[PDB]
């Protein structure tokens, strides 16, 4: 029965026929696709733009970067701006929360400065040797580590020490390291590197960091999963909470879903065609619905996976999410728990949390 | 200003794990039941199951398996708390005091893991070289079992099979070998790996394909080698292949499995339909497989020994079946536990229209009503169909050798003496009294003599001579109205005059004679202290003035008196000592009971309180159930006057009507007590005053709700089966669909026999039932909601009649829930609230509901979508208004309202939170947010909330049933008492931290996987109730640093245990 009751009757009756909780959250996502608001939040200052939302793993707070060279921290429930991280002389480019240690957040700016912040008190800062622009950041969930990529150099630094330990560089200077990210399990590492020559093409290499071996990313033909992918920021690709799903742009922007399970790793499950305005993607916690922010009302869209064959009809359009006002979506992401809603940032300098 | 108090009355009883081992000792096999939050340690014997230590550990058990490490004398136990608080437990066996010493502890929780779909399981290497826990998908956490690593420093190993159904370790291999079936999207497969410690591989056989409906794994032991995957039971070991496809198995699925013998020639498989299968194997390489058919539903089977199989049921009453080798079936039940499991709902009913209430539950499912009360129950032994008796008192017709062998029954004008030569009840009169005269006392005093105090004359008959020795009568030819004689003195009252007689050797001698202002109503002389039969004081009552006075027995001189209102004469008065302070009981003829303290030296007028009782006259009597004697009240509402620390309780009794009572100590009835009524004779023992008694009545169906009927005196229960009477006539489909057959069983409240069954349509899930008085019609209804899943919905107004159910009206989609508000039904479902009313018919915001509850007030609490919603009904507007909606969404399970401010609540993560309108600003811009003024983690799946209480400084109460069968109470209280007690709330941490070295605040935290916040104002009642269990030498140093008295707080807290 497609009811909350019978599934729950089996649950409350102590019959541990698991998978029901999965199905129940499948239903509420289906249920929440029908319900309809735009709630704003005040800010201590008036930044021109809002960039790079990043949700907490404990959902206690929410960091965000703004052009005012400050980072605002807001609580999701109250919607009240509590903390405003200040200290970057330049606008930060990458902000990532810490899965294990609560309140320890890092942020790196275009001037080559990284700043590890703590809400309770204290902070650390390190300087790149040639103050180059920072590309992407990726915290290590289990191991005490944060990887730093600036142009083509991967910096292996432990914040318990002042200076990075290991230095690994690509085959060429122009072979830039654009994006780095661990998976929600910390077993595999995805490295985005520009292809040798806008039509700037990038490739994804799939390094196993289980043994913490330094990835020899100079080779462009080892552990490659995607030959060509369009990447502009760190939010253009993301991994589902379960870790068995992945979304990434491909050129003719075509969003395609690739199974991360080893049995059919790299196999293309679901696909749809999108215009150039597609920027960032985000997967629902149970790997069924995808949120995508769009550039210029219809600013966002949600889809649902029905059958995996690689064709266009893999998903079906569900509905649209609007904002109570050109406006182009910079960042968006599904809230950690399914069905709560979504938060996003605005190029005009707005942070709005939408709920049904 | 609003601070709660959570306490549990009945602990959970659903079974979750039955792993067997040698935890208690190497030479004593145990069974290790694991309830939701407490593990019961039993020892299995020939008789059955015997609890040895019922340790309630502060955690929710999820993974639990006994293993034997190398160099360990006894097998350890690995409890994995549902919050990943992994601990290697070890039973500490020292002496009378037994605790659970933690060998190693540590939160193995993973900040990035996601629990696997098919639950959480853990396995141990056969050679104890490794511990393997399957917490997250594709994350096989491995804990080495070296003598080091007391902090349980675990590490993660990736698995290729992301989705794993069941995993075990194959026997008979050098390296750690693992066998498991996964669900890659090509049927179902099996794989093998060699787990490497240092490296952190390949197995004996490669990956093959098996049936897509095979999920369970049975790894055979060393002599055979290999694994059995479970209408297809295969076997796999290297290249050898076997498979069978029996037709019987195709009917349903199999859920239980475990090895039977070390040889591997027999196995157990449990079906979902209560069928006990029996797997066989023929003997190296085997030849072929075979299946056999030989019970209630089983959740985890555990073959104990010699054909004893424990059928652990999370769906119903867990059984203890026997498998006999010799209808020709081999499934016979020996034991059936009273485990209330899926408590789907309940309601509070006062069947006898007395102060106490009752609970009727709907336990079990598929293949349901049980009665929950709070009074002390009595198990009847012998029944005699005798007429009304004017009194009851045991008689010792034998010499001073303890016990008794004779019973004295007093009629209206006759006295029938009964002899009990064991279990027989024969009326035999002794030649020492008069059988044609009413006797007020037929007991024994001393000198082997039985005092026969009758209305005509007091008689004293020796037990040995079996004849009257002396007879004392008033020298006025007047009938004796009130008499009293305990062990050595007689205080009888005739008219307005009273005479005192001494129980001398074979002679009666008058000692005092005095007259009172009014006629004496009752006389009671009993030692309340250091007195061996000779009562110093003597109580006397008045009818014209209705007053109670205390006088010295030897001289009949009044000492003090207390005035009383009204004109009802006191039915009975008694004074006795049951605690450090003696108490005096005064009972009126209408049933009013006055309890006041008494002093053995002076007898000053202490504090007096009015305690309600039955409408019939009450005769006070003491009972010996435990070491501390209690008093019992016989009236239309019988009650037992027990105590907890220093105050007298008034717990009810399990009987219809009581006219007289008398203790019994005969050889055939050691702890029985005589009971009298209009025409009845029952016996009972009673041990406590807090046990809950359960009466069962199976229905073999799946119920949804229940409501009581006050004018027809019969319950109603929904039925939904899968395959007097009535059939629906709804005049307003593939072969294989989802259709259920529904009924409505009307259970009589007297005979517990169903009287009707209203069969409904096919493919229509009706799961609602409400009893109310809709509109101005005096007729009382059985309103039942019917839902099909949804473009239609109808409601049958089951207007009950003499023998036939009727319908008044029928009235777009499936309605969700509604109970009567005041006299109407205006439901809130399908994203549209209603304004309905009762022509005998039942004749917009996007408001849809899942659970709904309200007190008699206009205040209403509901839920739109995963949020506690508070709604107010404005009579001027006649609709619903959203007052304050709780944010921070939680997956709610049951909702209740404590008072106008505090809103109790629960959610599926086993947590309780209370909302309250704390003062705020901005007129109405943040008041719509209900700031959580409390956070508490209970550990149970609260299912139904209901008001009422099982007893007659909070104002209100609440009960909640769980999915595991736990009942409890929640109160509220101001900040003044809370804040003062807040400082000493954590005082108990020092004397004891936890059972598995767990932080106190960690249980005070909000254990949801996202948040963690210490309890805010939720005062526990479980920990404080354990304050009285702390030993006296240990109780001294706690709360020791205004008078700072040792027992000052105990009195302040002993009032909490009476809630």
């Amino acid at each position: 029965e497609k009811n909350a009751v019978r599934i729950l009757w089996g649950r409350e009756r102590g019959a541990r026929a698991m998978g029901a909780q999965r199905l129940l959250q499948e239903l509420v996502e289906d249920k929440t696709r029908w319900m309809k608001e735009g709630k704003r939040v005040e800010l201590p200052d008036s930044p021109r733009s809002t960039f790079l939302l990043a949700f907490s793993p404990d959902r206690t707070l929410l960091a965000s970067t703004h052009v005012n060279h400050n980072i605002y921290i807001t609580e999701v429930k109250t919607g009240k701006c509590v903390h405003s991280l200040i200290g970057h002389r330049r606008t930060p480019w990458c902000v990532t929360f810490h899965p294990t240690i609560s309140g320890l957040i890092a942020s790196g700016c275009l001037d080559g400065e990284v700043r590890i912040w703590d809400l309770h008190g204290g902070s650390e800062s390190w300087f790149t040797d040639s103050n180059n622009a920072i590309a992407s950041l990726a915290f290590h969930p289990t191991a005490q580590l944060l990887l730093i990529a600036t142009a083509n150099e991967i910096h292996f630094w432990d914040w318990s020490r002042r200076e990075p330990f290991a230095v690994v560089k690509t085959a060429s200077e122009m072979e830039r390291v654009r994006l780095v990210r661990f998976d929600p399990l910390g077993h595999y590492l995805l490295t985005a590197i520009v292809n040798p020559s806008a039509n700037t093409t990038y490739r994804l290499q799939w390094w196993d960091f289980t043994k913490f071996d330094l990835p020899e990313i100079s080779n462009a033909s080892v552990n490659v999963l995607v030959q060509n992918c369009k990447i502009y920021n760190d939010a253009s690709c993301d991994i589902s909470a379960d870790g068995q799903l992945l979304a990434a742009f491909i050129p003719s922007g075509i969003l395609a879903v690739y199974s991360l399970a080893p049995h059919n790793l790299g196999e293309m499950l679901y696909t749809k065609r999108f215009g150039p305005n597609a920027i960032s993607v985000s997967l629902s916690p149970m790997g069924r619905y995808v949120m995508v922010g769009l550039a210029s009302h219809m600013v966002a869209q949600v889809f649902r996976l029905q059958q995996a064959h690689g064709g266009e009809t893999s998903m079906r359009r569900v509905f649209n999410v609007l904002y109570p006002m050109h406006v182009s979506i910079n960042s968006a992401r599904w809230l950690p728990e399914p069905g709560l809603g979504l938060a996003y940032g605005t190029n005009k300098g707005d942070l709005v949390i939408c709920r049904p | 200003m609003s601070y709660n108090y959570v306490v549990t009355a009945q602990k959970p009883t659903a079974v979750n794990g039955c792993v067997t081992g040698h935890f208690t000792s190497a030479e004593d096999l145990n069974l290790l039941i694991a309830k939701n939050t407490r593990l019961e340690i039993y020892v299995v014997t020939a008789e059955g199951l015997r609890p040895v230590k019922e340790v309630g550990m502060y955690g929710k058990i999820a993974v639990m398996e006994l293993f034997r490490p190398k160099g360990e004398s006894k097998d350890l136990l690995f409890i994995l708390t549902a919050k990943y608080n992994a601990c290697i437990l070890e039973y500490k066996q020292s002496g009378e005091s037994i605790d659970i010493i933690t060998r190693a502890h540590g939160n193995v929780q993973d900040r990035i893991g996601r629990p696997s779909e098919t639950g959480i399981i853990g396995i141990i290497d056969p050679e104890c070289r490794m511990i393997g826990l399957r917490l997250y998908d594709g994350l096989f956490k491995v804990i080495p079992l070296d003598r080091d690593n007391k902090e349980l420093k675990a590490f993660n190993i990736r698995l290729e099979e992301l989705h794993v159904i069941d995993v075990k370790f194959l026997y008979g291999c050098q390296a750690p070998t693992i066998c498991f079936v996964y669900q890659d999207p090509q049927g179902r497969h099996v794989k093998t790996y060699e787990v490497s410690l240092r490296e952190k591989n390949k197995g004996p056989w490669k990956q093959e394909n098996v049936e897509a409906e095979a999920s369970m794994v049975i790894a055979v032991p060393e002599p055979f080698g290999g694994a059995i995957i479970i209408e297809s039971i295969t076997y796999h070991n290297g290249d050898k292949y076997l498979a069978i496809a029996p037709p019987i198995i195709k009917q349903s699925t199999i859920v239980c499995h475990n090895r039977v013998d070390p040889n591997g020639s027999r196995y157990l498989l449990g079906d979902m339909e209560g069928r006990l299968f029996m797997l066989l194997l023929e003997k190296v390489t085997l030849k072929d497989l075979r299946v056999e058919l030989l019970t209630s539903i089983a959740e985890c089977l555990t073959y104990l020994d010699n054909g004893v199989v424990f059928v652990g049921s999370r769906l119903g009453d867990s059984q203890l079946v026997k498998l006999n080798v010799d209808q020709g079936s081999y499934v016979v039940a020996m034991e059936t536990f009273t485990n209330l499991g899926p408590i789907v709902d309940m309601c509070v009913v006062d069947l006898e229209r007395q102060g106490q209430g009752q609970l009727v539950t709907c336990s079990g499912a598929f293949k349901s009503l049980r009665i929950i009360r709070n009074g002390i129950g009595i198990h009847e032994h012998a029944s005699i169909d005798l007429p009304g008796i004017k009194g009851l008192w045991p008689l010792r017709s034998d010499p001073n050798r303890e016990t008794d062998d004779t019973l004295v029954l007093s009629f209206v004008g006759q006295t029938r003496v009964l002899m009990l030569n064991g279990e027989e009840v024969e009326e035999t009169e002794l030649m020492g009294f008069v059988d044609d005269q009413q006797t007020f006392f037929c007991g024994n005093v001393a000198h082997q003599q039985l005092i026969q105090i009758t209305s005509a004359s007091v008689r004293l008959v020796s037990q040995e001579p079996k004849a009257l020795v002396s007879e004392w009568k008033e020298p006025q030819a007047k009938n004796i109205s009130v008499a009293s004689c305990n062990s050595s003195q007689v205080v009888v009252a005739v008219g307005r005059a009273l005479y005192y007689l001494q129980i001398h050797p074979q002679e009666l001698r008058q000692i005092s004679h005095t007259e009172m202002e009014h006629e004496v109503a009752c006389l009671d002389i009993t030692p309340l202290g250091d007195s061996n039969g000779l009562s110093p004081l003597c109580a006397i009552g008045l009818w014209t003035d209705i007053s109670a006075r205390i006088l010295k027995l030897p001289s009949f001189e009044l000492l003090h008196k207390e005035m009383l209102g009204g004109e009802i004469i006191p039915r009975s008065i008694l004074m006795t000592t049951f605690e450090s302070s003696h108490y005096l009981l005064c009972a009126l003829g209408d049933g009013a009971l006055f309890y006041f303290g008494l002093n053995i030296e002076t007898g000053l007028l202490s504090d007096r309180k009015k305690v309600t009782l039955g409408t019939q006259p009450t005769v006070l009597r003491t009972f010996r159930s435990l070491s501390t004697t209690n008093v019992f009240a016989c009236s239309d509402r019988p009650t037992v006057i027990y105590s907890s620390n220093h105050k007298l309780v008034f717990s009810n009794v399990n009987l219809k009507e009581v006219n007289y009572m008398c203790p019994l100590n005969s050889d055939g009835y050691p702890d029985s007590l005589a009971l009298a009524n209009n025409s009845t004779l029952t016996i009972g023992t009673i041990d406590e005053i807090q046990k809950l008694h359960i009466r069962t009545v199976p229905l073999y169906e799946s119920p949804r709700k229940i409501c009581y009927q006050e004018v027809s005196q019969c319950f109603g229960v929904l039925s939904s089966r899968i395959e007097s009477s009535s059939v629906s006539s709804s005049k307003l489909t593939s072969f294989g669909e989802e259709v259920e057959v529904h009924n409505l069983l009307i259970i009589d409240q007297h005979t517990f026999e169903v009287l009707h069954a209203h069969q409904f349509l096919q493919n229509e899930y009706a799961l609602s039932l409400v009893s109310c008085k809709l509109g101005k019609d005096p007729n009382t209804y059985f309103i039942v909601g019917t839902a099909m899943v949804p473009k239609q919905g109808r409601i049958v107004v089951f207007q009950y009649s003499d023998g036939k159910l009727q319908t008044v009206a029928e009235k777009k989609g499936a309605v969700y829930s509604m109970v009567e508000f005041n006299g109407k039904l205006l439901a809130s479902i399908n994203s549209t609230v209603r304004l309905y009313e009762w022509e005998k018919e039942l004749r917009y915001n996007n408001i849809m509901a899942l659970y709904l509850k309200t007190k008699g007030d206009f205040i209403l609490v509901g839920d739109l979508m995963r949020s506690v919603l508070l709604l107010a009904y404005k009579p001027m507007e006649g609709n619903f208004e959203e007052i304050a909606r709780d944010f921070n969404p939680n997956w709610m399970s049951a909702v209740e309202i404590l008072d106008d401010d505090n809103f109790l609540g629960a959610e599926n993560a086993f947590n309780l939170f209370v909302c309250q309108k704390d003062s705020a600003a901005t007129t109405d811009e943040e008041r719509q947010h209900l700031q959580e003024v409390g956070l508490f983690h209970l550990g149970e799946f609260v299912n139904v909330f209901c008001h009422g209480s099982l007893v007659m400084p909070t104002q209100g109460s609440v009960l909640f049933g769980t999915v595991n069968g736990m009942i409890g109470l929640v109160t509220s209280l101001s900040e003044s008492w809370y804040n003062l007690l807040l400082d000493m709330q954590n005082r108990l941490n020092k004397v004891i931290k936890s059972v598995g070295k767990i932080e106190h605040s960690f249980w005070r935290s909000f254990h949801t996987e996202r948040k963690t916040e210490p309890a805010t104002g939720f005062i526990d009642g479980d920990l404080i109730e354990s304050f009285l269990d702390i030993s006296r030498p240990k109780m001294q140093e706690v709360v020791a640093n205004r008078e700072a008295t040792a027992d000052d707080l105990i009195k302040v807290v002993e009032e909490l245990t009476r809630i």
